[PDB]
This record gives structure tokens, sequence and C-alpha cells, in this order.
DNA sequence: TTGACTCGACATCCCCCGCTACAA
DNA sequence: ATTGTAGCGGGATGTCGAGTCA
């Protein structure tokens, strides 16, 4: 479960400017806890997702 | 005294997860990019970078009788593609900042403060860099892919993944000054391979960078070498991206030694891992397997098998293969016949040598309540295997798997009734101990509701508790009941506030 | 140069069904 | 008095950073 302004930045970050990875990943995996468990259990998923996007 | 640069086991687990989370990240950006490369708009302009005699090196006919030439002219095709994409990338820049190179926890702590200064991408300006010749390293090369691709040749993209180092359990962690830039750029985190279907191996080419070809063999150039080199690149996931969507992880070929070194670094080395890992992977590779990823999967397989006992004590620790006598767990003997498999020399003394184990044969053996607990018990007249001291002082007897057997505990009547210990209830460490016309039922009030319903059952003990005292107890986690009374006892469960 | 080894303070991984005593 | 309630794991093994030795 997340925004869709971070799904934007990541989708982007991840995308075209990975140096700036470190600070977004930083930020957001501060700002989602359950991120954590989330990409331990299924990774397989938050990667689809960010194919999409 | 102490200086002591350590952090707590919550960091520890923390950069275990950051390495996780900065790694999918990493290996989704090659999956795009491998993408954004198969711009088709982008490989017609590309193609006419390439004339028609190079063009015809990069695919020979074949030449049945010495297959060599024909792999000597696509390497001269290669050199020639190298050589123009030289001339193509006029202006080419030097990282801001590390590139994709692998930062310090520090830094990347630190990263948040400063936001720092990004421009945006997206897919147009990389295609349009690639046409007019400008930009940094990384994308010179994938340029060249994008360019070869263009020329019907397959040709992967690698990537050298670097995430952030999680068995890096310092607290300050300091890097080296002088010649920090040139010593980073030593070797590229992106390079091409290109596959030879005369010689059924892939090809590697670092055409900016390091401006070689070579055929790996044992040995690559690619593969940082030297403590300062390493200090931001550190080779664990070397990833494969193909025309196809193929993703593989290519890594054996890049490291020397996979198995001892490398292994320890990646996340891939405790079962979870590798099982992680793969879901990645997978959700990486779009196509499906290709007579190729055997030729390659076979290389591999040499490769790793060519590695062998490493040459050191240090590396030997937690081996996939390989074990040495002193590391023998107590509870671990060696199975019958067996023997070394080789010795190891041991630097700096003399003569001093070491017996190493295949761990494949070592034997883990358990006592007979620890048996029971994966829900065996002792064939009949077993011998042990082994004695040793537990704690008071008492002497504990080890059994091999195969002198054990498994459990088969009694039916339950025709009124459901469930035989029981010496406390009325059942125990359950392993699905093996559910009856077989039964079944576990777990959940805080199964014992209310089975009790409510006052059908028979009994209480099962899955686990035991440890605590304050010398003292251990038992933990009731639900019900064996019939399975003709799971139906009811899940209907009063999910009825419980009404009991 | 680099690995083996020691030493400092953490971690993991199995142990695998208790008892003394006070108080309203 | 009597009952409920509250107070009394750990030992082998393993891990990484550093300093010291050859």
């Amino acid at each position: 479960g997340l925004t869709v302004e971070d799904l934007l930045s990541l989708r982007q970050v991840v995308s075209g400017n990975p140096e700036a990875l470190a600070p977004l990943l930083e930020n957001i995996s501060a700002r989602y806890p359950q991120l954590r468990e989330h990409i331990m259990a299924n990774p397989e998923v938050f990667v689809s997702m960010l194919l999409e996007a | 005294r102490t200086s002591r640069n350590c952090s707590s086991n919550e960091e520890r687990k923390r950069r275990k997860y950051f390495h996780m989370l900065y790694l999918v990240c990493l290996m989704v950006h090659g999956f795009i990019r491998n993408e954004w490369i198969n711009s088709k708009r982008l490989s017609r302009k590309l193609s006419n970078l390439v004339p028609e005699k190079v063009f015809e090196l990069l695919h020979p006919q074949k030449d049945e009788e010495l297959p060599l030439r024909s792999t000597r002219k696509l390497l001269d095709g290669l050199k020639k593609c190298m050589e123009l994409w030289q001339k193509h990338w006029k202006i080419t820049k030097k990282y801001d900042n590390e590139g994709l190179y692998m930062r310090t926890w520090k830094e990347i702590e630190m990263s948040a403060n400063n936001k720092r200064k990004f421009k945006t991408l997206k897919r147009s300006d990389f295609l349009r860099a690639v046409s007019k010749g400008h930009g940094d390293p990384d994308i010179s090369v994938q340029g060249f892919v994008a360019m070869l691709r263009a020329c019907n040749v397959n040709a992967r993209l690698i990537m050298s993944c670097q995430p952030p180092d999680f068995t890096n359990m310092k607290i300050d962690t300091s890097l080296n000054g002088n010649n920090a830039y040139k010593d980073m750029v030593k070797y590229p985190i992106f390079w091409c391979e290109v596959w030879d279907k005369f010689s059924k191996k892939w090809i590697t080419v670092d055409p900016v960078n390091l401006k070689t070809i070579e055929q790996v063999r044992l040995h690559s150039k690619l593969a940082p070498k030297g403590v300062a080199c390493c200090e931001r690149n550190m080779l664990r996931y070397v990833i494969a991206y193909d025309r196809k969507y193929g993703c593989r992880d290519v890594t054996r070929r890049y490291a020397q030694w996979m198995n001892s070194k490398v292994r320890k670094r990646r996340i891939t080395k405790d079962d979870f891992g590798e099982k992680w890992f793969r879901k990645v992977i997978t959700a990486l590779h779009h196509r499906k397997r290709t007579k190729i990823d055997d030729y390659e999967d076979q290389y591999f397989f040499r490769r790793d098998e060519s590695e062998g006992i490493p040459d050191s004590v240090q590396d030997l620790k937690n081996h996939p293969y390989y074990v040495l006598e002193q590391d023998i767990k107590q509870t671990q003997i060696v199975k019958p016949g067996c023997k070394e498999c080789g010795y190891l020399k041991v630097h700096g003394k003399v003569g001093k040598v070491l017996k190493v184990y295949a761990k494949r044969d070592i034997a883990d053996l358990k006592s007979a309540r620890q048996w029971y607990m994966n829900g065996r018990i002792l064939k009949t007249g077993s011998r042990c295997k082994k004695v040793i001291k537990r704690t008071e002082e008492e002497d504990e007897r080890l059994y091999s798997f195969e002198d054990t057997e498994l459990y088969i505990p009694p039916l339950a009547s025709a009124s459901g009734e469930i035989t029981k210990n010496t406390f009325g209830n059942i125990e359950v460490f392993a699905p093996t101990m559910i009856p077989g016309n039964c079944c576990l039922v777990e959940n805080p009030v199964a014992i209310k509701a089975a009790r409510f319903l006052g059908v028979e059952f009994a209480p099962a003990v899955t686990s035991f508790k440890f605590e304050r005292g010398s003292t251990v107890k038992p933990v009731l986690s639900g019900i064996v009941v019939a399975k003709w009374l799971r139906e009811a006892i899940e209907t009063a469960i999910d009825g419980i506030e009404f009991i």
C-alpha cells in the first residue's frame, strides 16, 4: 500500500535517475514502515508494480 | 582500549533490509534501460553507423572445417564496432558524484539532508543523448548495446549492481581520498556481452571504459582488483539483460571465487536470501528458456567445479561445498568410509596443513528427543553414532537420520477420541504427528470452542517456551480433533463472542 | 602484503511440561 | 487458612572489527 505521488517519483528515479535512489529510498522507507515486510516477502510484487507505472 | 567500531543489530538488520531494497531498484533500473535500448526509433538511426563490410563481419558465414575462424571474424567486427563508437561518441562526461558505484552507509544517511541536484531524464532525453553521442560512460555503453542490437547481434547489457554493503557492520566507514575518482572508474558498472554462435560462448565487450574484448575462461579484466578500487565497486551481482527481456545472474563469469569470497557478500548466502533473489530475478525474466541458456549453464557448471577448495582458512567459513575438520560441529560426524576430499596449506606456518571435507560427506545427528521434535523416533536396535556432554553433567547419545523412522500416531476412535499423554494433551511438533483421520486447528480459542461444543478433542502442544527460573513451559497453540468435526469447530470459533 | 590468530561485545540456535512465598 | 498472583532462561556456537604477528 503506497501513494501515487511517490509512485511517480519512484518510477522516475528508478527508470531515469537512479543516482538519486539513495535519498529517495531513505525518505520513502521512513514514510512507509510496512513496505519493509512487503519487500522481504513479495519482491516480485514491488517489481511488477514499478514496471506498469 | 575499546574503540569498537560496530553498530546495533537493529542497524544491521536495517542495512540488510536497505540492501535488498536498494538492490531491487537497481535490477529494475537495468530492466527498464534495457527496454529503452531496444527503442526502434533509436535502432534505425544507429544502424547507419555501421558499414556493410563490418556488418558482414558481425554475421560471418559458418566455416565448418574450422569454427574458430568464424569466431575470429565476429571478433574483428566487435573491434571495428568498438572503434567507430569511440568516434560516434564525441563528448564523454565525468560522473557527477558516484554514478552507480557503491555508496557508504554514512553517505546514504547524509544524502537525505542535501537533496542535491538531479536533472530528470526519461526516455526521449536518453534516446536523443545516445544519438548526439553526449553522455557519461554508463550512457555510452548502453548506446553501444543499442547499436549492436540494431545490427541484429545478440548483445546483452551487463550491470554490476552496487547496492550498499550489508556486511559492513561499521559505524563510521571512511574512505581514502587519494585518487578516489581515478580509482572508482577503473572498472565499469555497465558493459556488454555478445553471443558467439560458432564457439557457443558469450563474448565479453567493454567498448568504453577498459576498451577490450575478452572471451572469459577463468579470469576477467572487468572484475575489479585491489583494495582501493573495490571500496566503491564490490562485485556481487552481475546481471545480464538480453533483447528478448531475459534477465540472468551472470556473476559466476566475472567472479574468480564466487563460492568462497563473493558469496559472503550477497544477500543470497542464507536460504531466505537465495529464495528472495530468485523471486526478483524471476520477476525480471520475461522470456522462456533457450538452448543458449543451457550452453551458458553448462559454462557456469564447469566454472563452478573448477573453483575448488579456496587457498585460505578465512574463505572456508561457511563455504557451500567445503568444511575444515576443525569446523565440523560437535553434532556432526563424518559419513562412513568417507574422508578428506582435500588439504589446505595454511599461509604463514611452514608445513602446517588442514583437512578439508566435502559438506556432502558430513552427517547431522540429533538426540532422541531432538528427533521426536521432527516427529521421528528410533528404528529398533539402533546404535548411537556419538556421545557428548549436556547441561548439569550428563552424556547425551546422538543418532543418524537413517537410524530413525516416522512416528505414526494412533487413529482417532469412532467418537473421535484422541490418545493423550500424562498431562492430557497431544504433542504435535510436526504435521506427521497429527493423526491420519484428524486435523490440527490452531487458534487461541479452539479450546474454548471444543469445550463449548463438548465434542471430544485434545490440546495441541506444538512447542515450548523458555523463561527466568530454569523453567520450561508447554505452548498450547490449538486443538486436535477428528476431521468430521472440523466444520463444527471452525463455526464455533467464528462465533466465539457468542459463547 | 596479506592472512592467521586473538580478543571484545554482541548475535543465533536449540533447551524441550516449576516452585517459594505473601495477602485479602 | 487457600488461591491466585507475582517473582525467581543459559551454553555452545557464531559474527564482525580491530590490532598484532610473521
